RNA sequence: CUUAUGACCUGGGCUACACACGUGCUACAAUGGACAGAACAAAGGGCAGCGAAACCGCGAGGUUAAGCCAAUCCCACAAAUCUGUUCUCAGUUCGGAUCGCAGUCUGCAACUCGACUGCGUGAAGCUGGAAUCGCUAGUAAUCGCGGAUCAGCAUGCCGCG
């Protein structure tokens, strides 16, 4: 746990109490967390798609998935069905661990951390990252690590207003 | 200079004396471009004859570190 | 959660080098750090070193 | 890492410690002193004591993540007030 | 030509480069890189000039100042080299150019405009096309030393070992 307790006790109630909800569970929740790699760099290097697939396995134990091209471009020389990036869904207590993880070590760990952007809010109440870095955070194993492109984060929250989101993102601990 | 003491001229200092006592007021023309810029050139638009013609700049907080000469270029192009 | 498909998921004590010890599901049984939350300076507030350093120029004047 | 960037395991605590922008030789070779490691010894072959000694030697003098932003600033600046010398700066 | 093709002064230019080519210096490394110890020099200069020694400073150098109009004293403890420690074949503990900052010599002032020192990095570059250059003995190659021009400026010049 460490995270669930805190929240319930924590940010729900004031939360409500500052925004004056009209119920308990009116109070926004983050719902889940989608973690993608984007990249189609695979039409020259076929195995760069196993790469930041063993990654994201031990970044979190849920197996990412082998997406493919929806649309083919001659821009890029792709065909439809090739595979581009990867995917997981967080929900449940990985969520929930993977944020702690983050909050504690990932952001501490980065050597220019400083006031992470606050644009990168959805407008519809969601929060959105492109991690630069393949080695943010201890489990990517520094010594395995030879290429050093990041990854994608998605952070959905059920927050019907940006400023609730935001309130609820920095009560949580995010270093705005 | 190392200890001797910041550069600057006789005549353009006395003349930055003069309109500073009472207030900051039209360009400072001088050809000195040796002197070194103070915390007194501050607010002075000061003028720099770079051989043809004088250029008014207007001396900032930072331009203490500088020369008027850095300001005033003289290779055309 | 499929069989065999996802790593054994472990309880491990997140250590750091200044003594805080944070607990989160991961791979690892353990996991060693340097700077946690609380050790990187933008989570200690107004950081001692930064707000002394970030001061303005001011021409030195000293001599 | 004790300044945020790795170092080479196979080589001497003094080169190992140059890797880090802002920590060169002098720099370095100070820091060693003051540790008391004897500039002699393998970096991958350490313990906890003179690795947080180090650490916090480190964290007490100036980093290159002062530095990389203490340059840029003075940078920016020569170039914002003129300055003939930024000027060859922004021409390259 | 001449109240200007002459003369006085501030500043600029003589030092700009998408360029090409002569001459020279430095590099690409293991006959090597960095650190500890040790020896030998030859010629030339010194009066607003040369400046021992001591102190300060990692440093370039600064302060007091002995001595010398010189086979006296100084410039001025030559380096290559040798004996050790250390690294290891890599765009590297190679090279230090370009580079930001902080300083030193001088001079009214090194900003267009010197050199040198410390800090932090460090590329071009891993031997280089036709073709071409010098060298028959203390020659080739290569390491240092001193003077001219000089308030302060040498990879060039003159010579020496």
């Amino acid at each position: 746990n460490r995270l669930k307790e805190k929240y319930n006790k924590e940010i729900a109630p004031a939360l409500m109490t500052k925004f004056n909800y009209d119920s308990v569970m009116q109070v926004p929740k983050i719902e889940k967390i989608v973690i993608n790699m984007g990249v189609g760099d695979a039409v020259q290097n076929a195995k760069a798609i196993d790469s930041a697939v063993e990654e994201l396995t031990f970044i979190a134990g849920q197996k990412p998935v082998v997406t493919r091209a929806k649309k083919s471009i001659a821009g890029f020389r792709l065909r439809e069905g090739m595979p581009i990036g990867a995917k997981v869904t967080l929900r449940g207590e990985r969520m929930y661990d993977f944020l702690d993880k983050l909050i504690s070590v990932s952001l501490p760990r980065v050597r220019d951390f400083r006031g992470v952007s606050k644009k990168s809010f959805d407008g519809r109440g969601n929060y959105t990252l492109g991690i630069k870095e393949q080695l943010i955070f201890p489990e990517i194993d520094y010594d395995k690590v030879t290429k050093v492109r990041g990854m994608d984060i998605v952070i959905v929250t059920t927050a019907n207003t940006d400023e609730e989101a935001r309130e609820l993102l920095t009560q949580v601990g995010m270093p705005f | 200079s190392l200890k001797k003491g910041p550069f600057v001229d006789g005549h353009l200092m006395t003349k930055i004396e003069k309109l500073n006592e009472t207030d900051k007021k039209q360009v400072v023309k001088t050809w000195s471009r040796r002197s070194t810029i103070f915390p007194q050139f501050i607010g002075h638009t000061i003028a720099v004859y770079d051989g043809r013609k004088h250029v008014p700049v207007f001396i900032s907080e930072d331009m203490v570190g500088h020369k008027l000469g850095e300001f005033a270029p003289t290779r055309t192009y | 959660m499929k069989a065999g498909i996802h790593p054994n998921f472990k309880k491990a004590t997140v250590k750091c080098a200044c003594g805080n010890e944070f607990e989160t599901g991961s791979v690892k049984e353990e996991v060693r750090v340097e700077i946690c939350s609380e050790c990187h300076p933008f989570y200690t507030g107004r950081q001692k070193f930064a707000s002394a350093d970030g001061r303005v120029d001011r021409f030195n004047k000293k001599y | 890492r004790i300044a945020g960037v790795d170092i080479p395991r196979d080589k001497r605590v003094v080169i190992s410690l140059t890797y880090i922008f802002g920590i060169g030789r002098t720099t370095a070779q100070q820091v060693l002193k003051e540790a008391g490691v004897s500039e002699d010894t393998r970096v991958r072959d350490l313990t906890e004591e003179e690795l947080g000694k180090i650490r916090d030697i480190i964290d007490k003098l100036k980093v290159e993540g002062d530095l990389r932003r203490e340059v840029s600033l003075n940078i920016k600046r020569l170039i914002e007030i003129g300055s003939y010398r930024g000027i060859r700066h922004r021409r390259g």
